RNA sequence: GGGCUACACACGUGCUACAAUGGACAGAACAAAGGGCAGCGAAACCGCGAGGUUAAGCCAAUCCCACAAAUCUGUUCUCAGUUCGGAUCGCAGUCUGCAACUCGACUGCGUGAAGCUGGAAUCGCUAGUAAUCGCGGAUCAGCAUGCCGCGGUGAAUACGUUCC
């Protein structure tokens, strides 16, 4: 990125804020993945959509500069044939 | 067809002689006529260092000295290849005699590529070193197979 | 062996041979060097007795060998228990800046060999 | 102590480059020595030398 | 939102090198052509750098993009996986864009693969051609080792139709 600053799409940040003050759900899915993560929106669960299928990510204190979509590969792997 | 027509190079200044420029031609790499430039007086000029003699007379001497009398040229008429000798053009000549002689010479490994240059040209001088040891190479190729050649071809 | 960097080489001038500790590079040493007035100085390994310790002391305000390469050990380990994809791509032989894969990139890879045929 | 095989120790003097010296015994009559355990920043308490580790982990990255 | 960028590998086609005719540093010097108003953006200033702040001029033989590079002149390294080469990656920045994870470019710092000229085989070119050094444009928000051009430096050889 750049300079002033990290941008979320901002609906996230509603969400994150209100699960935050109260509620405390967990798991939700989102198809914005472009969106960074956050100090605030720490120890969250999201299902990260790839496209073919939503892949659940925790969020540990480790992670905040990282993109919120990085942590789930769309690429399937391998695939090759004669392992070993 | 026919023969075609080629032009005579500028003379060089230094020593004046036009062969040198030839030297200038051949010597010469990327297309700088001033690198070529820089290590041609370099090697007079450590020619004159050493073993005190003008230079051009040790360069006539050495061209002189590595131009070939035959060359063989391959055929294939049949089962295995069956060179022919024969009588070198002087062009032809002066030509192998210089690019035998750039070609050894950025061969010979040492640390200044005058200096080498000059411990080449002096090795044409004194009928030793890799290109006069090519030129016999080519001598025995010859002669000893001019036979095929004789008055056939 | 030796005072600074360790393992700094002999019979070669100061800036390339403190370049070879792992820390310092080229411009870095162009830095300290200037710090240092030395002029260069000296084509050997001839400093002074006590200048050789001033610059001991600003080579040891930079940091630091082995323990720098701790540093790029545990980067790449927070790298890879942080979930991952750029960790993933280490450990792949995927190059990890992204430059596909379906040409070259045998940095990671390797040579040899081959395992397929048609027809 | 068989003789000949062994050589000679004359009282070694010990030296470093932040001057601390120290009295022992070696084959040389002087030893040089680059590194002391008094300059040493394990050996000297809990000096921060270069680190001050842990700065920054696993986070304080914010910029306003 | 992905993917068109897959990855055990094969091939085609370019780029960069494997170095002392060289590398690095300092000084000095010679171009052409093209583009520019939703643009080019000088100069001044800030930042090591990239760029930023600010803003003159220019609808352009006026001004801007813009400095030509090889080269030359000296200093330095003295033949080695090297002060050779730059890969890969880390960290910290920066331009464009709602937005640079997939899958952008650039910079600073750090890391310093392989490669010391390459088997069988194969390609180009008869003179300003080959060799090589820089520049511009179409493309274009950003992204040009590709393509199209511009100029600098600038050769070797052609006996000949036996053979492909």
């Amino acid at each position: 990125s750049l300079k002033k600053g990290p941008f979320v799409d901002g609906h996230l940040m509603t969400k994150i804020e209100k699960l935050n003050e109260t509620d405390k759900k967990q798991v939700v899915k989102t198809w914005s993945r472009r969106s960074t993560i956050f100090p605030q929106f720490i120890g969250h669960t999201i299902a990260v959509y790839d496209g073919r299928k939503h892949v659940p990510v925790f969020i540990s204190e480790d992670m905040v500069g990282h993109k919120l979509g990085e942590f789930a590969p769309t690429r399937t792997y391998k695939g090759h044939a004669s392992d070993d | 067809k026919g023969p075609v027509a080629k032009r005579d190079v500028l003379p060089d200044p230094i020593y004046n002689s036009k062969l040198v420029s030839r030297l200038i031609n051949k010597m010469m790499i990327d297309g700088k006529k001033g690198k070529s430039q820089t290590i041609l007086y370099k090697s007079f000029d450590i020619i004159k260092e050493r073993t005190g003699n003008d230079a051009m007379e040790v360069f006539e001497q050495a061209l002189k000295n590595i131009m070939p009398v035959l060359e063989v040229k391959a055929r294939r008429v049949g089962g295995a290849n069956y060179q022919v000798p024969v009588e070198v053009r002087p062009e032809r000549r002066t030509t192998l005699g210089l690019r035998w002689l750039v070609n050894y010479a950025r061969l010979r490994g040492e640390k200044t590529m005058e200096e080498r240059l000059a411990n080449e040209i002096l090795d044409a001088a004194n009928n030793t070193g890799a290109a006069v040891k090519k030129r016999e190479d080519t001598h025995k190729m010859a002669e000893a197979n001019k036979a095929f050649a004789h008055y056939r071809w | 062996a030796r005072i600074a960097g360790v393992d700094i080489p002999r019979d070669k001038r100061v800036v390339i041979s403190l370049t070879y500790i792992f820390g310092i590079g080229r411009t870095t040493a162009q830095q300290v060097l200037k710090e240092a007035g030395v002029s260069e100085d000296t084509r050997v390994r001839d400093l002074t007795e006590e200048e050789l310790g001033k610059i001991r002391d600003i080579i040891d305000k930079l940091k630091v060998e082995g323990d720098l390469r701790r540093e790029v050990s545990l980067n790449i380990k927070r790298l890879i228990e942080i979930g991952s994809y750029r960790g993933i791509r280490h450990r792949r032989g995927l190059p990890v800046r992204g430059q596909n894969s379906k040409n070259n990139a045998r940095t990671r890879k390797g040579p040899r060999r081959t395992v397929a045929n048609k027809k | 102590m068989k003789a000949g095989i062994h050589p000679n120790f004359k009282k070694a003097t010990v030296k470093c480059a932040c001057g601390n010296e120290f009295e022992t015994g070696s084959v040389k009559e002087e030893v040089r020595v680059e590194i002391c355990s008094e300059c040493h920043p394990f050996y000297t308490g809990r000096q921060k030398f270069a680190s001050a580790d842990g700065r920054v982990d696993r986070f304080n990255k914010k910029y306003g």
